[PDB]
């Protein structure tokens, strides 16, 4: 499963942020627990010390929309070659334009009045489906499964 | 080729053929049996909208398999609403 | 039941286009996932026409819209061609089930 | 570099991109190409101002950075009627409804 | 010493071009001979399908300036972990004011001409120590007969 | 702490001390024995000196710092004067 | 898909071999026929090349871009090997025309924005503006195949 | 059979005449349309820029379609920029 | 075995003389008997009208000595694709030292003079066994009947 | 590594092994990093050397090769060391 | 392309290759690990001058079209006495026999 | 002979570089010709680690001094094809050092 597996052996990386948006960097645990970690503001990048084996997923720290790192959803530093850092570049993904037009509704009306909006009743379930952590988590599983 | 999406107060928009297809319902509709005719028409679609679908299009092929960074794509209060609607009708 | 679906999927395999070229050994076997991981990580259900042989043997398929319904589902998992075999299934079926 | 446009003449909008070095009358042949009628029969502007055929849409003001995908430049365009061109018209597209009390 | 190794198992890469310049990614062979290949503009990336343990360094194509790869001058793919490409983020170093400045009076001044400069004799010297590849790899053997 | 370096023309630049130890010269003439917050250049016009600050500045800024740098604009008129003031600093 | 690669599955050895003065750029065309940039060959060099028959290749002026070549053609496709033998991919300068001659002369001389200085026609300014380019090529080459079909 | 090719300065320039229909400007001149002319007057051409053109002849006329290797035209500054005003005004 | 084959099928091909050396293209018949054609000077090239399965070979016009084509001993043109030239480079090999020198040896002294130099006889006998497109076609049919 | 080819009048040659062993008497010999010719002069000797270079440097060349040049004035001697040295 | 060399102190006479592009110094570099003394011990001359450490082979003249695999062109070495770095010797070759008649 | 035929072949193969990693494992098998054509173009005979244990129990091999003779012929094989100073190349330099080493410990002691 997405075990983040203990190492012992460190290995330096740089989160760069490169989406618009605050990015909530997400470390899956030993047991597989999603765990937040400290925020990177829009356009900046830092030296974070994580180790070898250990898996990592981004998000919108406000919305918790899907991010991609490397053009990917996970992240698992390989070992370093030389020292060298490994380098993960946080991006937006090309999200469909329901799911963006959703995200921006979402973001001007209060979970409590998306029933006063005039469309569709599941458009409204579509709104109130928030995206989650956990749930691609479980998603990413499967397609894991699927993969075997 | 290029292909015709006719909005309801009755703009024409002239885009690629690969750029519309973007949408399921766009690509049932011209790949249902000339045959996979030039013009679709969206009786409830007004321009304000179906341009900025269109934008999206543009916006999605550009950027798909770009490998750095890729920019929000923007969408102002006054519209969100009437363009999720026709987000969902078309499937883009 | 066996003899017209043999008929169906060998018309698709053995159907050559004007230019005299076979369309179908880009279908005939799936690649392994060691040679192209991606096709494996975006495709969901990876079914080949070798795949629906051994399919047309076992008799997994049940009537000729089952064996139809996982020739799409590979024609839609050569832009074209994706297509033209969806076009020269559905008037290979169309000739051998109703003649 | 790639600059995204709008070439809008009346109710007709055509969605197409156009690089900075690529020219006016490029342009206006692929215009040609959909609206069925040649180079010499069009006048594309960049706003209110005409454009030379022979100009790179960058000498005109065309930039990557202002004719983005999703925020498309607008060229106007306007067709010939026999001795006279018409006037430059783009109608305008619809208005959307008074933002709903929620937002 | 300093070459790539031949594999025979593939790795996805990203070259990503952060710097302002027109990026000269240059490949060591497995003889360890610098091999150039195609430019990048400045502001691009690319997918490039490089192997394991393959060695890259990259360049201002124009002045053959020294450039960094994840703040570093040596880029070595890791293997793909779970088909994740790795990402090489090219960028300009901090150049010394010096360098910097003999930088642009060589992009301003023909070589023939640095003899016509009302300048210090150890200054028409420096301007003539065009950057080069090969003299850089040279000292980056002495720097790794120095940390063994 | 903020140091005074005076150019030549008699200008007063005021930087940050850590900002202006980016030179090895400066490091050189003020950890000597000297008899400081001052240090006078007789050689060096205000234009250049001034340029040479705001190096200080990108230098301290963008070092210790990842994804990207810009380049440190140097003008054609300049750049001569800059590179004789840089080579006689220790950048 | 015109000009374009053709997914062969076989193999075929090439030596690219470069007789130009100038550093060469080979580019090769994917199955959609967008051009693929590849390592460049020095002037006077030659290598072997693994690639698959009926791949189209074309080949230029690293630098300028400028048009070269190879076999005394545009295109190069390689053929199937005959008994391992490789097939050989002649690089060359083309003859220029005195003009296009010219423009890459003046345009190695002048900086773009120096073009302007130049007491010549605005219609030369816009030449000289107008850099050789693959796509523009490409676009003129496919219009000469659907003029020969 | 040659033809005459006469500068600004009045030098005068005797090349074959398949040499000199390298240009079409040229072509265009020779080809009254009963019999042929010897004579053209470049009257904004100097000879150092007319003498060089026909080195252009020479080298195109024999290196066109020769199969081994072909050597670059090369062109001195001095003279590069008057060249290319010539070579656009001749079409060759 | 080694024989052109009657073809009907034009192949233009390029032959490329890159050896200091005149060049004697050599055209084996159908029955497989070496034909002498025109001799191509150094440093020239030659579009020239041969079948497609033609087997051609390259050699010294004066001494007989051994060349290569596309570093090969024999070339076939391929079938033309889209009109376009096969290309015949035609190329010194690295002649062994022995062999090179008797080449010299050979070209400074009339046979009957080979019996006055202060030799080995074994030399002689080498000296005086003249290189030899026949020789060298039976040399050929065992190195393919070795890798058959 | 490298090997040390000796010549009759006792200059010394350094070349790498490898550029050495295209000599099958030499490779025999080798199978010690000195070699001593008693009957091969220094004249000579230094050209079978540039011999090796030569032929470890343009074997297996694509494009062009250059004829590997020998004077009359060496041709014989060469020859001679030539067909000792089986290079 | 490389340049191909011949390095002659005294008697002795080293083969090697280099990069048209690379110095000196690693030329001084790989004499050491054969001849087993340091850069600061060998000074190399071309004809009668010294090349210093620094210099890139090309501007110290050795191109492609004179340091060719069949034609290495000649560097000179001396090696250091511990008083002084002996003065440049080089050991002639031996001399080819007259051109006999046979081969005029 | 077998004994010691085997434990020369297995040393060569079991040795390790001074940072832990195995050079045999790019020699344990020749490549397919559809995979590397210029290597079978250009090399002679070709054969591999495997091929000299197949000729170990087929008994091809007389003496020690044929299998010596086939494995500097693979070792030398390996050399020409690659490039001077390439990974594989000095490694076919090292498994003839440690060969020459391997034979020399089994053979006399
Ligand atoms: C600024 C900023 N901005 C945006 S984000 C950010 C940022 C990012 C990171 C940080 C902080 C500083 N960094 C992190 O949070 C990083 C990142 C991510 O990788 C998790 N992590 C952590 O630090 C965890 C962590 C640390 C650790 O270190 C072990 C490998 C090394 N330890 C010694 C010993 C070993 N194990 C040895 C056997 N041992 C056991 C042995 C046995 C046993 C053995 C034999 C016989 C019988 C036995 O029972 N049994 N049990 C054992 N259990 C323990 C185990 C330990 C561990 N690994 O992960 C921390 C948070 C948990 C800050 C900002
Ligand atoms: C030093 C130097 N200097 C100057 S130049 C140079 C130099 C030059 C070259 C190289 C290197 C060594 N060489 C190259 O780069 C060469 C050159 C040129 O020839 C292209 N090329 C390449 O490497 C491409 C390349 C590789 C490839 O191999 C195919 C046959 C096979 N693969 C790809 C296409 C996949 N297909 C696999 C099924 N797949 C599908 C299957 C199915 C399917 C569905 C249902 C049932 C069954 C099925 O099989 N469905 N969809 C599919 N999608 C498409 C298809 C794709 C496998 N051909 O070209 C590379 C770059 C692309 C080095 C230096
Ligand atoms: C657009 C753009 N923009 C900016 S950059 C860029 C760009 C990006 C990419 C390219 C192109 C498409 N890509 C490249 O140029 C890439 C990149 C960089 O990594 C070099 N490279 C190359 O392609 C080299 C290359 C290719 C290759 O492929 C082998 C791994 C696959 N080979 C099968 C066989 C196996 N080996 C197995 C043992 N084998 C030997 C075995 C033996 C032996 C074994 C047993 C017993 C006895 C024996 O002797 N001996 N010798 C052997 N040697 C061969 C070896 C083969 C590996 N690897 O590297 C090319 C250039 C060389 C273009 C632009």
């Amino acid at each position: 499963v997405l075990r983040s597996v203990n190492s012992r052996e460190p290995s330096q990386v740089i989160f760069c942020n490169r989406s618009p948006r605050v990015v909530l960097p997400v470390w899956l645990n030993f047991d597989g627990e999603p765990q937040p970690y400290p925020t990177l503001p829009p356009g900046t990048g830092r030296r974070i010390h994580s180790y070898r084996g250990h898996l990592w997923l981004f998000r919108d720290a406000g919305t918790h929309d899907g991010l991609l790192v490397n053009q990917t959803e996970l992240f698992v530093p390989s070992l370093n070659v030389d020292g060298q850092p490994i380098f993960a570049n946080i991006t937006l993904p090309v999200y469909t334009l329901k799911e963006r037009c959703l995200q921006v509704v979402r973001s001007l009306v209060k979970p409590e009045n998306y029933r006063r909006l005039d469309i569709v009743r599941s458009l409204y379930e579509d709104l109130e489906d928030h995206p989650n952590v956990q749930k691609d988590l479980e998603r990413l599983t499967q397609e894991r499964i699927a993969h075997q | 080729m290029y292909v015709k999406l006719i909005s309801s107060d009755g703009h024409e928009f002239i885009v690629k053929r690969e750029h519309a297809l973007t949408s399921g319902t766009i690509k049932a509709m011209l790949s249902g049996p000339e045959n996979e005719t030039n013009e679709v028409n969206f009786r409830e679609i007004p321009s304000h909208v179906l341009s900025k679908v269109c934008m999206y299009f543009t916006y999605k092929v550009r950027y798909t398999n770009s490998s750095t960074e890729i920019p929000e794509f923007p969408i102002a209060p006054e519209i969100a609403l009437e363009l999720l609607m026709a987000a969902n009708f078309l499937d883009c | 039941l066996t003899k017209q679906m043999n008929a169906i999927i060998d018309t698709v395999i053995n159907y050559k286009d004007s230019s005299g070229r076979q369309l179908s050994e880009v279908f005939i076997q799936l690649p392994s996932r060691k040679e192209l991981p991606e096709y494996y990580e975006l495709i969901r259900k990876p079914v080949d026409f070798k795949k629906i042989k051994e399919r047309i043997r076992n008799h997994k398929y049940r009537s000729l819209g089952d064996l139809e319904k996982d020739v799409m589902l590979l024609c839609h998992n050569i832009y074209e061609d994706s297509i033209v075999l969806q076009s020269v299934f559905k008037s290979a079926r169309q000739k051998i089930a109703k003649e | 570099m790639d600059v995204f446009l709008m070439i809008r003449r009346h109710k007709t909008t055509i969605f197409t991109d156009a690089k900075e070095s690529s020219t006016v009358f490029e342009l206006k042949r692929i215009v040609e190409g959909i609206l069925k009628r040649p180079p010499d029969e069009q006048r594309l502007y960049k706003d209110d101002q005409l454009l030379d055929d022979g100009k790179t849409l960058g000498e005109c003001g065309f930039t990557s950075q202002t004719a983005r995908p999703q925020a498309p430049a607008t060229v106007g365009l306007a067709f010939r009627a026999d001795d006279t061109f018409e006037a430059l018209c783009i109608e305008p597209f619809s208005s959307p409804p008074e933002l709903p009390d929620v937002m």
